[PDB]
């Protein structure tokens, strides 16, 4: 199975920097990219921003440049490496950024774009 | 030797929507070089002689019309139907004549629900 | 950028029918992606590729059209295939169009 | 005399796509070195440069660089080929060890760091009895401090056994020729307005391929082919931001590079038959190793890439270029390899503008790391010898890889990131052109004769 | 229709000429078809699918009436439910690679029609011999 | 002796049949005979294997008179000391699994034979070229 | 109350990879070119002698 299974929910003050990981398990980490993605309520679905976690090489939505910081945490060893960590630290926490926060990944399939989301995780409640 | 198994035992649906059916195959019967496949789709009426439906398993008989489909290659077939009539109710066959012994399907019994 | 309008929005549809959900581009000659999102639960590819259909979807999600008109088609309406449902074009999303049970 | 009767042909010209694999060649000069000081002399067939070709009239073939094969099977043999020049040489075993690290010998300023580390530690001798202490020179970079005493160790000690670079073979670039074999043929398109994508009207096929320096650079790729009359950008698709532009533009930008330190190459002996190159004496001045590329050339440069890129995104569009947004060492700022020393060269000079529709030298500072992680194995790390003297090397910039970020709610701008990701977007810069085709003989056709009995 | 001329008349020269054309010169591409420490496995199989392949079809040629001919004729009639178009328009309008794309459905039936012809007339052959 | 049946009609289905029944499938077995980190060692030696089996049987027909035919017929006559048995009961009776034993003795004093009279009809079609 | 590896005296012992199953998946054994497989589909076959089928 390719699982993405993130952090619990949080209540962060206006004003923090919230910090949310995603393991990924399943398949090799070094090869899809993982994208970042919210779901506001009355205000639908906004993209915040991928990395390609072989160099950690990432690219943010235009008016969350500032305030948005992916890294990532490959997995070093012979015998387990199909398993990695993504990490989103949001910073410059206002009220309007109440919200679920998601990682997703792409499917595998030779037609399958980097947007065509097949693998969606559970996402994360994020009150601010 | 080759088992023939076709997947429902029955369909018991209305009149004038379509249906589906399959029949697997425990061979593959895909034949390499002529790069064509080997099902007889039969229908046999109670208490009479069966006939062709589906030839190469995929071509239509002459005198059958437009409504029926054979489709599939490898070792899953689907005969899919696209308009159920009343004189269509009755058992079909699914047959490899790709080597001796000649075997064939159950026999899925559609009828008039 | 590529705005996207779904055009039904609120569709009220009875259990057995089938149901026709309008996605207009601003831009055209892209591919799109339908999602279907139910309450309080996990959004899940249905279309990409504006045919294709993903892993474990069923065959009545049917994808249609291009330029700037697409179409989701959706036959014999299931008890859980009322929910919200979204058109991805690249990084730009719909507001969502809901399919409530007459 | 309407009846006709069919006929089948022998040796007709026709092809369908296909995947083979090519076989690698090099020059005759190419092959005349020896004794594997390059990678793989006698491996490959000597050949030509710039291999036969002929022209193709009234022919169209579409063309994709994107879904094209034998850029994956130049990236794999690459790949394996880098790791098949690694098993002869040392293994550094027996140098993870606690590293007593002080500050080199310098006039210290406390605002600023020191970027070397003289680093003292037991060695092993070549008698299994005795050890000795001896010291080096390290980068902050390949040390990290274990938790008064100051004890550093190597930041690979925990992953791997670290392969050092063998010092007799060189890691300059020769041309390859990828050169098919019978049955097939590779198609060439001498389109001068192509993108890589869709119908060539002028093809020409050839044997082999013309020569690829094998170039590891991450932004900015170095010694390339250059485009025949102005700058083409190249993409997949542009409105995805995900997908990297290729930019290859006419004349090309020439970029000095230099470490200026002159070093002292300094053995150790490990064991029996085994020696460990360290830094030994920095000879003189510690002076920041750096490149130099021309403003007014580059300048001149952005301004034809700014006229190219207006024409996929209308000409009231204002084109800004800023610095990469984040990632690791080597994805950032932009890496190349100057004679077997390994740069890391910041861009933040280069990618600093904006473009309205209406004799100076960049200074760009680099650092230099010694051990090295390329293409980000699990347990596959490289210890990189130093090498004497100052070090200087002249190179073309020929293109760009940029990439395009996320722009939404009323994008009045369009901004531009350099990045390196994936080393397949610097192959796909000099593959773009040709394709493999497998050609098929026994055609069929009507005509009029039956064949006497 | 071959003429005087100095040019090279190389391996795929003719692929875009048209089909009356490209006839003239296959020899060429019949040439051009055969002859051209882990890497020597690579080269080794790469030069055993030149030769299956070459055998590959100098079966499919043998097992028809010719063998070495290069041009043959035979006995199976065209079928003009197969491409329903004028003799005049193949020779003199389109090439291989455009007659390929229009018979390729088509293929694999006409080679069946092959092989029973050609097995009828050895079987013909050996019973006209026979009654002699 | 071929008639109509939708059967594959298979590699080796006709070996236990008759040896007048047998010869109207030969180009199936003839078809089927060819195409099919240190493994790709066996695996390749394998093939090569088969290209020169192939290779071998195509020269020993090659040396003869029949290049590609499949059937052919030749001027050594039939030698009743091999065999002695009439020819309604081989054509009718037997197998080639069971034929292949009882001249398996007189093999290559056969072979011989028809190289000879083949090099023998060689040098006379040659002459006989001379002589006009 | 010292102890030792049996193996201490015959080899150095390599360990089983865990990245690596020892699973049971099937093979198929496939005849090259020229060559054929026969199976005996007979029911009564003791594995010597002639098989009919
Ligand atoms: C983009 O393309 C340019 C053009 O080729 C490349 O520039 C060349 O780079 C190579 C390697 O980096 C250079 O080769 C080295 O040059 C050093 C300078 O010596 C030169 O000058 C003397 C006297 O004229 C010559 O005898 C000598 O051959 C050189 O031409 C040498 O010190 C080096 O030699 C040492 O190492 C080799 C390794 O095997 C030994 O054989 C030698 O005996 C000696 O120990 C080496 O020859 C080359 O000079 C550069 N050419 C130019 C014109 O600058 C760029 O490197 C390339 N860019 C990238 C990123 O690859
Ligand atoms: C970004 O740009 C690239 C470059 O154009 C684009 O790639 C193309 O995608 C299409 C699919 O979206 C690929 O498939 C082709 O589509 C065309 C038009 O539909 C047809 O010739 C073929 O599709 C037919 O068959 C499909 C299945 O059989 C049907 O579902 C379909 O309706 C058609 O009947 C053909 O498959 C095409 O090959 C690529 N081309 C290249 C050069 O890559 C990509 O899709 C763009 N991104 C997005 C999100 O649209
Ligand atoms: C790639 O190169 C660029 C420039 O070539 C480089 O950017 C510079 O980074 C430094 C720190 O990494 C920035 O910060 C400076 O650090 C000193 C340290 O004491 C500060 O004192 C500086 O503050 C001065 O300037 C302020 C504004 O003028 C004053 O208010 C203040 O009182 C001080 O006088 C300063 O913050 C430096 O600003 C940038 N340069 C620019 C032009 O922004 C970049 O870091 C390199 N890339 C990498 C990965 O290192
Ligand atoms: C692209 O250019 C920007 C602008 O110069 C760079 O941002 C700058 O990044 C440096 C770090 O490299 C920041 O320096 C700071 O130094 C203090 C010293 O103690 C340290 O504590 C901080 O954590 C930080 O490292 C600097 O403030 C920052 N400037 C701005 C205006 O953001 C950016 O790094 C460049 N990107 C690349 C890839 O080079
Ligand atoms: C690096 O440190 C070593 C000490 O470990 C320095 O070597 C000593 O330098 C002093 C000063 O000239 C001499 O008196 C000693 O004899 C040296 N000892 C040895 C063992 O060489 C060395 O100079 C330092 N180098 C740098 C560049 O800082
Ligand atoms: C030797 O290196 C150490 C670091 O390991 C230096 O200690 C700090 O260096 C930074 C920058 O070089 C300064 O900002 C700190 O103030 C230093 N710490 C202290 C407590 O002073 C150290 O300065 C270096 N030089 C010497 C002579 O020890
Ligand atoms: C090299 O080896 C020597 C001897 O094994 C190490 O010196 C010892 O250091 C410890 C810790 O300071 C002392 O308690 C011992 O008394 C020292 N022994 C001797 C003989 O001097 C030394 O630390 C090692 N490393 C370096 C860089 O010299
Ligand atoms: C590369 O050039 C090709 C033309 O050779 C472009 O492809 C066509 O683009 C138009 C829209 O501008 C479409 O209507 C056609 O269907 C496309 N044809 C094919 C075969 O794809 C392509 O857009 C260009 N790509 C870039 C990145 O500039
Ligand atoms: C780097 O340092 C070395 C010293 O090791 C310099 O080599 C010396 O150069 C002078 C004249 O240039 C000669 O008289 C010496 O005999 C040389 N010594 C050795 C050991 O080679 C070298 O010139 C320096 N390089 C640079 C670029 O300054
Ligand atoms: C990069 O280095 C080259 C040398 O390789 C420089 O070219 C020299 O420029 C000077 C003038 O500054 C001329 O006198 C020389 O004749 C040039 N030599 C060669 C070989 O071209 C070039 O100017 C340097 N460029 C930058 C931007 O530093
Ligand atoms: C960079 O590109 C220039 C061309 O713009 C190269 O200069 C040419 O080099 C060839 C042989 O290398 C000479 O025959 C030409 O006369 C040169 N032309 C010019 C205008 O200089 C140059 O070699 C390339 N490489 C480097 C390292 O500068
Ligand atoms: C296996 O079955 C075979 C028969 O197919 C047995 O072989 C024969 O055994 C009889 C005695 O019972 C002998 O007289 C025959 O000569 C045997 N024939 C052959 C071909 O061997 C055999 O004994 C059976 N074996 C077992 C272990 O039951
Ligand atoms: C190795 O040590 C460094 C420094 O503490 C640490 O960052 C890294 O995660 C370690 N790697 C492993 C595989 O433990
Ligand atoms: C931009 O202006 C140029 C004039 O040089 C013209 O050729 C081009 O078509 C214009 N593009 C648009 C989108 O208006
Ligand atoms: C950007 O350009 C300005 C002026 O050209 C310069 O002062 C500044 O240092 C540049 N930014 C960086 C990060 O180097
Ligand atoms: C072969 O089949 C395809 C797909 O059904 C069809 O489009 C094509 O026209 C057929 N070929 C010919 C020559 O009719
Ligand atoms: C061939 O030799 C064997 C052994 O001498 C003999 O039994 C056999 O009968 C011979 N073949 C024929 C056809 O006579
Ligand atoms: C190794 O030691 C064991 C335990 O004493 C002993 O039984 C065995 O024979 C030894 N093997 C060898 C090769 O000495």
């Amino acid at each position: 199975q390719v699982q993405l299974v993130q952090s619990g929910a949080v209540i962060k003050t206006p004003g923090s920097s919230v910090k949310i990981s995603c393991r990924a398990s399943g398949y090799n980490f070094r090869d899809y990219s993982i994208h970042w993605v919210r779901l506001i309520p009355d205000k639908g679905f906004e993209w915040i921003g991928w990395i390609k976690p072989l160099w950690g090489a990432v690219s943010y939505a235009r008016q969350l440049q500032g305030r948005v910081s992916m890294t990532r945490q490959l997995s070093q060893d012979p015998d387990d490496p199909d398993w990695g960590v993504a990490y989103m630290e949001f910073s410059g926490l206002t009220p309007a950024d109440t919200a679920e926060y998601f990682c997703v990944r792409r499917g595998s399939c030779d037609y399958c774009g980097d947007f065509p989301w097949q693998y969606w995780g559970q996402g994360t409640v994020v009150v601010v | 030797d080759i088992v023939m198994t076709q997947s429902p035992d029955s369909l018991a649906v209305s009149l004038g929507e379509r249906v589906t059916l399959n029949c697997k195959s425990s061979q593959s019967l895909l034949a390499s070089s002529n790069n064509k496949n080997y099902l007889a789709w039969y229908y046999q009426k109670p208490g009479q002689a069966p006939k062709l439906l589906i030839y190469w398993a995929s071509t239509r008989e002459s005198g059958v019309p437009n409504r029926f489909s054979g489709s599939g290659s490898g070792s899953d077939f689907t005969l899919t139907i696209s308009g159920l009539q009343a004189e269509d109710v009755a058992v079909y066959y699914c047959q490899q004549y790709y080597t001796t012994p000649l075997t064939f399907g159950g026999g899925t019994k559609v009828e008039i629900k | 950028e590529i705005v996207l309008t779904q055009s039904p929005g609120i569709l009220s549809l009875s259990p057995g029918e089938t149901a026709t959900l309008f996605c207009k581009a601003s831009q055209g000659g892209n591919a799109m992606t339908w999602y279907q999102k139910r309450r309080g639960q996990v959004p899940r590819l249905l279309i990409y590729d504006t045919s294709r259909r993903a892993s474990g979807v069923p065959d009545r999600f049917v994808g249609s059209g291009s330029g700037t008109d697409f179409f989701l088609t959706i036959n014999k309406l299931d008890r859980e295939d009322f929910a919200v449902y979204y058109c991805q074009q690249f990084e730009f999303f719909g507001l969502g169009s809901e399919l409530e049970v007459h | 005399a309407e009846n006709l009767w069919v006929t089948v042909y022998y040796g007709v010209p026709v092809w369908k796509d296909a995947e083979t694999t090519l076989f690698c060649a090099s020059d005759a000069k190419a092959y005349e070195t020896e004794k594997h000081n390059v990678w793989a002399t006698h491996a490959c067939v000597p050949t030509d440069p710039n291999p036969q070709e002929i022209h193709l009239e009234n022919v169209t073939e579409e063309f994709n660089m994107w879904k094209n094969n034998m850029v994956e099977q130049m990236h794999t043999d690459i790949i394996s080929l880098w790791d098949q020049s690694l098993k002869p040489c040392v293994k550094l075993t027996p140098l993870c060890v606690t590293l007593q690290c002080t500050n080199v010998t310098n006039n210290i300023t406390d605002d600023m760091r020191g970027e070397l580390k003289n680093c003292s530690f037991n060695m092993t001798t070549e008698l299994r009895d005795k050890k000795q202490k001896v010291y080096s020179l390290f980068y902050r970079l390949d040390v990290v401090q274990i938790n008064s005493n100051k004890e550093y160790r190597l930041i690979n000690c925990n992953t791997s056994a670290c392969t050092q670079a063998c010092p007799k073979v060189s890691f300059e670039p020769i041309p390859i020729h990828y050169c098919a074999p019978a049955g097939f043929a590779i198609l060439k398109c001498k389109d001068k307005k192509f993108n890589g994508t869709g119908p060539c009207p002028s093809v020409s096929t050839v044997q082999c391929t013309h020569g690829i320096k094998p170039v590891v650079s991450t932004q900015l790729l170095l010694n390339g082919s250059l485009a025949e009359e102005e700058v083409m950008i190249r993409s997949e698709n542009i409105t995805n931001n995900a997908k990297n532009i290729l930019v290859q533009f006419n004349t090309p930008v020439q970029i000095n590079c230099t470490r200026p330190n002159n070093n002292t190459r300094k053995s150790i002996r490990i064991g029996p038959g085994q020696a460990f190159y360290a830094t030994g004496d920095i000879i003189g001045d510690i002076r920041q190793a750096h490149c130099n590329v021309s403003k007014a050339t580059w300048n001149e440069t952005l301004g034809k890439v700014v006229k190219q890129l207006r024409k996929h995104f209308g000409n009231n569009t204002i084109i800004r270029f800023a610095n990469s947004s984040g990632g690791d060492l080597e994805v950032t700022t932009h890496s190349f390899n100057c004679g077997g020393e390994f740069f890391y060269c910041n861009t933040s000079g280069l990618f600093n503008s904006t473009w309205i529709s209406n004799n100076d030298s960049i200074t760009l500072p680099c650092r230099i790391k010694q051990i090295i992680n390329m293409w980000q194995r699990i347990g596959q790390c490289m210890y990189a010898p130093p090498i004497q003297g100052v070090i200087r090397c002249v190179s073309n910039i020929t293109g760009l890889i940029l990439t395009r970020d996320g722009g939404s709610t009323n994008s009045t701008t369009e901004t531009f990131r350099p990045g390196g990701g994936d080393m397949r977007d610097n192959w796909r810069s000099e593959l773009y052109k040709y394709k493999v085709v497998k050609i098929e003989p026994l055609g069929v056709a009507p005509t009029r004769c039956k064949r006497r009995v | 229709a071959v003429g005087i001329g100095a040019v090279f008349l190389g391996f795929l020269g003719a692929a875009g000429s048209t089909m009356g054309a490209a006839s003239m010169t296959l020899t060429v591409q019949a040439r051009n078809l055969l002859s051209g420490t882990v890497w020597g496995i690579k080269q080794l199989q790469a030069r055993v699918l030149a030769v299956e392949r070459y055998l590959r079809d100098q079966q499919l040629l043998g097992i028809w009436g010719c063998s070495g001919k290069l041009i043959c004729c035979t006995n199976v009639p065209w079928n003009s439910s197969w491409s329903n178009r004028n003799l005049s328009e193949i020779w003199d309008n389109m090439t291989w690679l455009q007659w390929d794309k229009e018979i390729s459905n088509y293929t694999q039936i006409i080679y069946g029609l092959l092989e029973e012809s050609q097995n009828q007339q050895e079987k013909n052959e050996q019973d006209l011999l026979a009654l002699d």
